[PDB]
């Protein structure tokens, strides 16, 4: 009822994309909920 | 992740 | 509509039209993350969709049918997230991930910050295969927000 879709766009690699963001490395823990923590 | 991790 | 491709999440329950988050069509089954819908059943036009799997630790959810994104990121390249933004036009982001490094292995991460009603949006290697969902993550000590890049089981 309460949530709906709408369409956004065709799932394609663009060529000429914007390129950013680092890409770091990182120690988590996932718990049974479903969230990423930071290990010590 | 506007406050939170989601 | 099922064609496929990316798609916002909307409510009308609060304020406005609000887009709570984003996911894939493929195949006929739409991908997304749990914490979007909590489970809910979506509205398509005048169609319905109704869940079919899903996983609160995985933070996913597949209505209509069995999860079908397999890609995986290849440890190397460049990928894409098809940022689509809360009332904002969809658009690419190049990136090289990161990794989450846990105890079952490493997966790949994305370090984008975008608005909550983001998650959802796909991750994609340069052949255009989702290779798993944006929006689970961590924020670490700049302040900063690293999406894992998530995907499921097919």
């Amino acid at each position: 009822v309460d949530m709906y879709i709408e369409r956004a766009g065709d799932i394609t690699w663009e060529k000429d994309a914007e390129v950013t963001g680092n890409s770091p490395r990182l120690d988590v823990a996932l718990d049974e909920s479903g969230d990423f923590s930071l290990v010590e | 992740k506007g406050x939170g991790k989601k | 509509e099922t064609t496929d491709g990316v798609y916002r999440v909307m409510t009308r329950r609060l304020l406005g039209s609000t887009q709570v988050g984003v996911g894939v069509m493929q195949e006929g089954v739409f991908h997304t993350m749990w914490h979007v819908t909590k489970g809910a059943a979506l509205r398509s036009g005048e169609g319905r969709l109704d869940p079919y799997w899903g996983d609160v630790k995985q933070d996913l959810v597949s209505y209509c049918g069995p999860w079908k994104l397999d890609a995986a990121w290849d440890g190397l390249s460049e990928v894409q997230l098809l940022a689509v933004p809360p009332g904002e036009r969809a658009k690419n982001i190049q990136t090289l991930p990161g990794i989450f490094k846990t105890k079952d292995g490493d997966i790949g991460a994305v370090a984008l910050d975008y608005p909550a009603g983001t998650s959802g949006s796909p991750i994609l290697d340069k052949c255009g295969r989702v290779i798993g969902l944006y929006g689970n993550g961590v924020v670490i000590k700049n302040g900063s927000y690293v999406s894992a890049i998530t995907q499921g089981k097919r």
